[PDB]
This record gives C-alpha cells, structure tokens and sequence, in this order.
C-alpha cells in the first residue's frame, strides 16, 4: 500500500533551521513528482513546493521562495524539505504530497482535503 | 477524526480476524477451472464461421 | 415467414431511429458547450454569465451552453476528463490563504492534463476594483517576490488610467499566468486573458470573440497552418 | 522550344498521375486519415486531377482523326476533366471560407454529397449544354501539336474555359488572401514575447495551400497574352501539381506516415 | 489518544501482512509454469457500430450476449443489435453528462447515471412502446461512476462521494450504503451469485462487500494509482484490477492476496476498462494508447492486441457466451471483436 511517513520539525526558534524528509514506500519513488504542502491552523491546506522526477524541475510558492529548498533523492526513495530561515507565521502542519499518476507533467488535488497519496504530516511551529 | 479513527480500527480487526488458504490451493483452483472450461471458450479456440454468429 | 418480418419490421425501427439521430445530430453539433470553471467559491463565477448547472445562451444567433460544476467534490482529477471535448474552459480567477498560487497551480494542472491538452482556456480576471483599492490601499507584494522586478509591459493600453500601479499589478497577475500557458504548450491550445471588473456587459462578447478564435486556430490546424 | 514543352509536359504529368494514385490509394485504404472534411475534399480533388492527367496523357499520346465520334468523346471528357478540377479548387476555397471567415453555424447534411453532387454536376451540365448546341464544338479540322482533339470553336472556350476558371481562380485568390492575413495577424500575437518564430513547417504549409489552391494557374494569364520563360513557368508548375500535392499532403503528413509503417 | 489510535491501527496492518506473508507459498508463475501458452491468438474487427456523435463513455452487454446498450456524452443510450449491427431504443437523456450505464438481468429495463449524481432507470418495453424513465434515483452527492443491476429490482451504484448505495427500484430509496473508501469509486462488479461485489476507488484500495448487509469484508492494496476498471473472476474466487499506473493485478478472494501482475516495460498508459473471457483464461485490458492488451492471465505474458481505435477505449465487455468482445472508444465508435 502507498505509505508516505513525514520525520523533522518541532520547536524553532524564529531564523532557525529546520529538515523534513519523507520516506515512500509501496510504490516507485522515481515516477511520481513529490509536493510538499502545508496547513496553517485554522487556515486549510495550501501548496508549499513540488520537485519532479530526478528534480531539474523545481519551483516554490511566492513567500518560501527565497529560504525554502526541497531536494529529492531516488535511489534511498527520501524527499527532503529545508527550512533555513523561519519566521513565525509559517507555523503549520507539513505533507508529502505524492501526485496521483506516473509520468505526468501535471497533477492535481494535492491541496484537496480528504487526499489519497498524502501523509499523515508533522507540526512545525515557530515561537519565542 | 477520532470516530474515522475508531471506524477504521474495528474494520482493519474485522478483516484481521478472517481465515486464509495457501497461496498455492487458489492457484491450482484457478488453473483447474481454467483448464475445465477450456473447450467451451470460442475466444481461446478460433470458432468456424459455420457457427459464428458474427460471420 | 418469421424471420424475414422480423428482420424488416427491425429495419424500418433502425430507419426511424436514424432519421432521429441525424434530427439531434443537427442540434449537438451547432451548440458550443463551454465549461465554467472557479478556482474557488470567492470568485464570482455567477455573476459571469445540483451536481452539474445549465446555461443556455445566445449571441449573435449563437447558442452556447456553460456548465457550471455544482455538487462535486473538491478532488476534480477524474470528473475533468469529461470536459475534454469542450470548445473552451472559462477560468474564472479573483485578483484580489494564498488564493492566486491556488488559482495558478490549478490553472497549470488544467493545462498540462494529458486529455485536455487541446482545449483552450478563456482566462478571466476579477475583482479588478478589489485590486485596485488593495493596491492603492497600503498582501500582494510578500506573496510574489518577483513583483518587485517586474515592470508594466510596453502594450500596457491602460485604458481606465486610475493609477500605474494598479496597472503593473494586473499585468503581473496575467504575466503570472501567460507565463505557464507559453511555456508548457504550443500549437496545441491557446490561452485567453481577459480583465473583467464584474459590472460590465460586455463578458459574453469577449466569450463569443475567443471561441471563434478557437475554433477558427482548430480548422486551421487541418491544414498544418498552425 | 516547342518540342522541350512537350518533353516537360509528358514528364509531369506521368509523375502527377503516378504520384496522384499513390495518394488516392493512401487516403482510401485508410480510414484514420480521412475523417475531416478538408481531407474528403482532397480525395476528391486528387480523384479528378488524376483523371484529368490520364485523359490528357492518352489524348496527347494517340493520334486519331478518321474517327469523329472518338475524337469528339475524347474531346468532351478532357474538357469534363478540367472542369471538374477546377470546380474542385473552388470548392476547396468554399470550405476555407464556410471554416474560417463564417465560422459559426456551418454544419450542413450530407456536406461531402453535396460539394461532389455541385463539382462532378456543374461541368456535366456545361459539357452537356456545349454539346447541345453542336457536337462539332469538340472535333478538329490545350492543343500541344496541330492534330490534338479539344475545343475548336474559339467562343465556348473563353466562355466555358477560361470565364469559369477566371471566377474560380479570382475566389480562390480572395480565400487565399484571406488565410494568408489571418495567419500573419495570428504570427502578430506576441503574448509574452518573439512569438511563433519562423520555421518551416509554416512556409511547407503555405506552398501546399497555393499549390492546392491552384494559385499557381495565374501564370496563365502572362503566358497568354509571349514571355517564354513564364509559359516555361506556368507548364512545370501545373503540370505537376498532382506531384506536389501529393509531397504536401501525402508524404509531409506525419500521420500518413505513420500509417505507413 | 488520537496517537494511540494510529498506533494500534499501524500494529494491525502490519500484523495482516505477517498473515498475507505467511499464507503465500508460490507464485501463481511457478504453478502455472507447464501450462501451454494460448498460442497468440489474433481477433479482427467483426463490426463497427457508428451512431454516436461525441466520446463513448460506456457499454454494457445483455444477457442474451446479442443486445448491447452504449452511452455517450452526446446524451445519447443506444441499444444495439450486434448480429444485424442494427440499432433500436435511442434513448434522449436530461443530462448529457452519462459515464455510465447498465443493462438488467432480465434485459427490462436500462440504468444511466453521470455528473448530475442520478441514477435513471428506464423501462425498456412499455404499453405506450416508448422508452421513458420509470424512475429517478437521487441519494448521491457525488457523481455516479459506475452501476450495476443485481436482480431487476435492486441497483449497485458507484459515486464520487466516496460511497456505494444498494437500492430499491420499487420504492427509490436506498437501502444500505456501503462506506469505507477514501477516494471516490471508480467501478464495481458483482460476483456471479450476486452474494458479493467489488469495489476500486480512487485510493489504491480495492473493498468487497456483500449486499446482504454491506460491512466490507475484505481489503486488497496491491496497486499505486486510482484503480479504474474491476471485473470479476467467472468462477467468483477472483477477481481483476486495473489502475492508472500501468499496471493489471489479479488479486483473489478466500486468500486475501495478489496472485499476479500483468505490466510491460514499454506499457506507460493507464488502464481504463478489465475482463475476462468465458473460461477467465484471457484477460482483456483496454489502455490509454488505444490500444487493448489481450493477457494469458495464468502467465502473463501478452497473447494479443485490438488495436482498431483512435482514441482511448474507456470501456469494454464480453458476452455472457463468450463469442465476442465489445469495445468503445472516445472516438464514439464502438467494435466487435470475435
Ligand atoms: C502549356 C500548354 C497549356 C497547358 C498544358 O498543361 C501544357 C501545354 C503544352 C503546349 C502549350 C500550351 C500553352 C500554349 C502553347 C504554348 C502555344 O501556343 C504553343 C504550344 C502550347
């Protein structure tokens, strides 16, 4: 079965540094385009940032732009998320989204509520 | 939610609790039936165009 | 004899029946069904102009049928194929969470799907007056780092002329999404962008212009002119 | 040189007919291929190009003047044929406008039957008057040597061959006008910037157009008039515009050429 | 708790695989490796029915394996006479949306449902002689994926909202609602005592209830992608998947377990449509690239293609008998097959 675990992240301090990796299992990592999405409390999911197959496709949300960096590595099926720079209004629950179809340029419904090929996500919170 | 949580917990004992045969029994049950209604499958055996409703 | 009576009697039920199908034929092929697409319920997709809504309308001796998504789940990955046969999707889109990368990011899952590949999008552009008090007013400069970099194109024609920077906004939200249309496709399907402020009539004429644009880019294509 | 023309001639229109059937052949085995209108349209088109290159051809090759009958029938379907083509250009330039400049509201019954019904009846119906009023419109004593069966009254031919082909060729000029500024009004969009940047899939394109068409017939007008090189001219690019059709539509296709395989 | 919870539920699945684990022994291969190949058995396109204007949506054969009833986008219900490639009963639809359609038992009456989240049921012979629909059925909040008659008076249905209803047609209420699928359903099957039927959704999840009362027996995860198509094995111990990463699986019931998988190197289209043959010796796939793969479904090993289409096929059955296969297209053209 398609199994997404989601690792890293607890108490920052803000500018502080943070790592998320997700670990796949149950289906071929080098297929599917990974997305990490978010939801601040209270606010509904919202889409971070994707990465393609063996990356070279990177792109990112407007406000993450600039600190954000997510990297893929195939042969150990791992997708990472690191968070360089926090601030404090980035304090949501993180998902590794998994696209719904192999080969595939587009995919959709990642930020849907109630989504298949997601994980179960970690909190992030950023505090004095 | 917590009662999504619970309604999936007595459904994942509820499937645990059933029975399982070899692996093996179900295969040679498969090829058995494949192999008994072999003759009467037109598609496996080319049917002549006497009988073929399609002709 | 049976069997030839009943053979005649099923011939001449298949001729009435043909005569039928070519009587709707008539109808369906003279209809230009269009989809009418939100990126959410903020945008005033209505005010445009259950499971499935019906509207029927003229221009110009046009019929024209828009089918708005009603009673449907957020998860519109298997429900949009059936859309592929449309002349256009009418993207509706609010400039005014981060709703606009959410309308982004859709608008690129719709135009890279592998089956509506061929259909072309009217983009729409509400909310301009919502944007405009936004921008005059002291939200879209920290969500697009980029807006800082950007400069109003030379073929800005700001008619309406209430400020250069309105302007610049607009045109970097429509720049935002010509960017993924000219990138992932090409001599396939075309994109529309229009700037609507929702108290003006003159949508549907903009609808009837870009479907005939569409549909004369597809005869063309027969011929590999395109 | 008279006797180069003929040369030049006979060559192109072996290889118009040859490359002609091959085309018919494609288009008509294959299903896949000829589910459009315009496609429908260019079988028809090759059909009587064809037709008409084969009846020039025995026409030009036998030599027969003891027989009126024969010469007369041969005579009235050469005539046909070119009439027939040239109605099937028109057409072809009615469809363009029906497609592009009216572009709602087109559908019709039976669209293919009627445009056959109006290409293959129109000169039926003019070959056929033509004859009414004499049969010896067509006998003897366009024509290559002296003894050649065609039209010889010197009236019906400006009136059934060249008014006719003057009102085909002027919509055919019209349509292709209209294409060739909707085309570059589309190559004008410039939505981001440096948009559809010249290649040559465009100008292939564009050639097959003419060609099909029949643009290239105007060369008649300055070669009847006598401009030697421009008769050169009109007999090498009508000779063998059934050749280039079939380049242009046949083998540039890359479904056609993936049916191939 | 909520921790807790996800901690005893993780516990049981992996105690499950433990069971599945320990009841596999051999691989369906390894039994089936002396059985004679079928020997690449090639079909040609019998008949060719053209009526429909727009996409081919679905098809459905009737039991006396003769009539067929396609549904097209088009707001179009046919009911073909495949021997005489005649057609009869072009039923007009309110809503031209239809993705699916069903033809009963008894070959009385003809169910279409789509994006208006309704199921129509139309009585086939009236005293009147005109098709009309006998009745509306509106419980779903989800468009209808798939629908399937069980005895002429009670429908399985299939939506988007991630549920299935077992109906009444006399009275048009729902009588039990089958639950437990995250993603919507894509299609169903019932089992040939009509005891059973499968379900795959859009998850990669494949659930069998029993209509009886409707509590999911069993769950099977074999596949990576939204499962499209399912169909039955003919002897009901079985059945077979086909989802959009490309692959076929054969899982099996009273083993709980896949048994094999049908997929090629150069095979990156989803599947849209799954049957089998009269004896399940064949298993017929239809595919994204418009082609349709015919599997010895014992070795897996491709015994055949149909490729006469243009577009993606979508759907596809086979006669009760076995004689011949019916495929549609999105190029609203539907073939048979023998
Ligand atoms: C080109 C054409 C007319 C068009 C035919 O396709 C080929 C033909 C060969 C002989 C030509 C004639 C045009 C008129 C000519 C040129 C004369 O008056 C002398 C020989 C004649």
């Amino acid at each position: 079965q398609v199994q997404l675990q989601e690792s890293g992240g607890g108490l920052v301090q803000p500018g502080g540094s943070l790592r998320l990796s997700c670990a796949a299992s149950g289906f071929t990592f080098s297929n599917y385009k990974m997305n990490w999405v978010r939801q601040a409390p209270g606010k509904g999911l919202e889409w971070v940032s994707d990465i393609s197959q063996s990356g070279a496709s990177i792109s990112y949300t407007g406000s993450v732009k600039g600190r954000f960096t997510i990297s893929r590595d195939n042969a150990k099926n791992t997708l990472y998320l690191q968070m360089n720079s926090l601030k404090p209004e980035d304090t949501a629950v993180y998902y590794c989204a998994r696209c719904p179809a192999p080969f595939t340029r587009d995919c959709f419904d990642v930020t849907s509520t109630t989504y298949a090929y997601r994980g179960q996500g970690t909190q992030v919170t950023v505090s004095s | 939610s917590i009662a999504q949580a619970r309604k999936l917990v007595e459904q994942l004992k509820m499937e645990a609790n059933i029975d399982r045969i070899k692996v093996s029994k179900a295969a040679a049950d498969l090829m058995a039936y494949c192999e008994a209604h072999a003759k009467e499958d037109p598609l496996l055996t080319p049917v002549p165009a006497s009988e073929n409703p399609f002709r | 004899e049976d069997q030839r009576n009943e053979e005649k009697a099923q011939r001449e039920a298949n001729k009435k029946i043909e005569k039928q199908l070519q009587k709707d034929k008539q109808v369906y092929r003279a209809t230009h069904r269009l989809l009418l697409l939100g990126a959410g319920e903020s945008g005033k997709n209505t005010i445009v102009k259950s499971g499935i809504f019906e509207t029927k309308f003229q221009v110009d001796k046009v019929n024209f049928h828009m089918f708005d998504v009603g009673a449907q789940r957020d998860e519109r990955r298997k429900w949009i194929q059936c859309f592929n046969d449309v002349t256009a999707i009418i993207f509706v889109v609010a400039s005014s969470t981060n709703r606009l990368q959410a309308a982004l990011k859709l608008f690129d899952s719709i135009w890279n799907n592998k089956w509506l590949r061929d259909t072309s999008v009217i983009l729409f552009l509400n909310k301009q007056d919502l944007l405009a008090e936004k921008v005059l007013a002291g939200k879209i400069e920290d969500y697009f780092p980029e807006f800082a970099r950007y400069t109003t194109p030379e073929d800005a024609t700001p008619e309406p002329g209430e400020d250069p920077r309105v302007t610049r906004a607009k045109y970097f939200i429509r720049d935002e999404f010509l960017r993924i249309s000219t990138a992932s496709g090409d001599g396939r399907h075309y994109c529309y962008p229009h700037f609507t402020c929702a108290v003006d009539t003159e949508n549907i004429r903009r609808v009837f212009n870009d479907c005939r644009d569409i549909i004369q880019r597809m005869h063309l294509r027969q011929y590999e002119l395109l | 040189q008279m006797m180069a023309l003929t040369f030049i001639t006979y060559i192109g229109c072996g290889l118009s007919s040859i490359f002609l059937s091959v085309t018919l052949v494609t288009y008509i085995a294959f299903e896949k291929i000829r589910r459009d209108y315009p496609s429908k349209i260019l079988i028809q088109l090759c059909a009587a190009l064809l037709l008409l290159n084969l009846i020039f051809l025995l026409d030009s090759w036998i030599a027969l003047y003891n027989t009126r009958g024969f010469c007369i029938a041969v005579a009235v379907f050469l005539h046909y044929f070119l009439l027939v083509s040239f109605t099937w250009m028109g057409l072809e330039a009615f469809h363009m406008y029906l497609a592009l400049v009216k572009v709602f509201n087109t559908y019709i019954r039976k669209y293919i039957l009627k445009f056959c019904i109006v290409g293959w009846g129109i000169p039926a119906v003019v070959v056929s008057i033509v004859l009414t009023i004499s049969p010896d419109n067509y006998g003897i004593g366009n024509g290559t040597p002296d003894d050649f069966c065609w039209i010889n009254s010197n009236v019906v031919f400006y009136i059934t061959v060249v008014g006719y082909f003057c009102v085909i060729f002027l919509l055919n000029v019209s349509m292709f006008i209209v294409v060739l500024v909707q085309l570059c009004r589309i190559k004008k969009k410039k939505q981001l910037g440096a948009q559809r940047k010249t290649s040559i899939q465009d100008l292939r394109s564009i050639a097959g157009l003419t060609f099909l068409l029949g643009i290239t017939w105007g060369f008649a007008f300055f070669a009847w008039g006598v401009n030697v090189t421009f008769m050169y001219l009109f007999a090498i690019f009508n000779t063998l515009q059934g050749f280039f059709i079939f380049i242009f539509y046949c083998a540039a296709k890359e479904n056609v050429r993936k049916q191939w395989r | 708790e909520l921790d807790q919870l996800r901690q005893e539920a993780e516990q049981l699945k992996n105690q499950i695989r433990d069971a599945r684990k320990a009841c596999a022994d051999a691989t369906l291969s390894q039994i089936t490796n002396n059985i004679d190949p079928v020997g690449r058995i090639q079909m040609r396109t019998r008949r060719t029915l053209r009526g429909h204007l727009a996409k081919i949506y679905a098809m459905h054969w009737g039991t006396d394996s003769r009539l067929l009833v396609s549904a097209s986008q088009d707001g179009k219900l046919i009911i073909w006479d495949s021997y005489t490639t005649n057609k009869v009963h072009a039923i007009p639809l309110r809503s031209s949306w239809v993705m699916t359609c069903a033809y009963a038992p008894s070959g009385n009456y003809v169910a279409c449902g789509g994006l208006d989240n309704i199921c129509s049921i139309y009585n086939l012979k009236t005293r009147e002689g005109n098709v009309r629909v006998s009745r509306e059925l509106a419980g779903h909040t989800g468009y209808l994926s798939c629908c399937r008659f069980l005895d002429d008076n009670q429908i399985v249905t299939s939506s988007g909202d991630t549920t299935c209803a077992l109906w009444d047609i006399e009275t048009g209420q729902q009588t039990t609602t089958f639950t437990g699928h995250t993603g919507d359903v894509m299609s169903l099957s019932l089992a040939p005592d009509t005891r059973l039927f499968v379900s795959g959704a859009c998850d990669a999840s494949a659930k069998l209830w029993d209509v009886r009362e409707g509590m999911c027996r069993q769950t099977f995860t074999g596949h990576e992608s939204d499962i499209n198509a399912i169909c039955f094995f003919p002897n009901g111990n079985a059945f077979a998947t086909g989802s959009d990463d490309a692959t076929c699986r054969l899982f099996d019931l009273r083993a709980d377990q896949e048994l094999m998988t049908y997929s090629h190197d150069n095979i990156i289209c989803g599947i849209t449509s799954v049957s089998f043959s009269k004896s399940g010796r064949l298993l017929l796939a239809g595919y994204d690239d418009f082609n349709c793969n015919v599997w010895d479904a014992l070795k897996a090993d491709r015994a055949g293609v149909l490729a006469g289409h243009d577009n993606r096929v979508s759907c596809l059955g086979v006669t009760d008998d076995g004689m011949a296969v019916a495929t549609g297209s999105w190029d609203s053209f539907l073939k048979i097959w023998n």
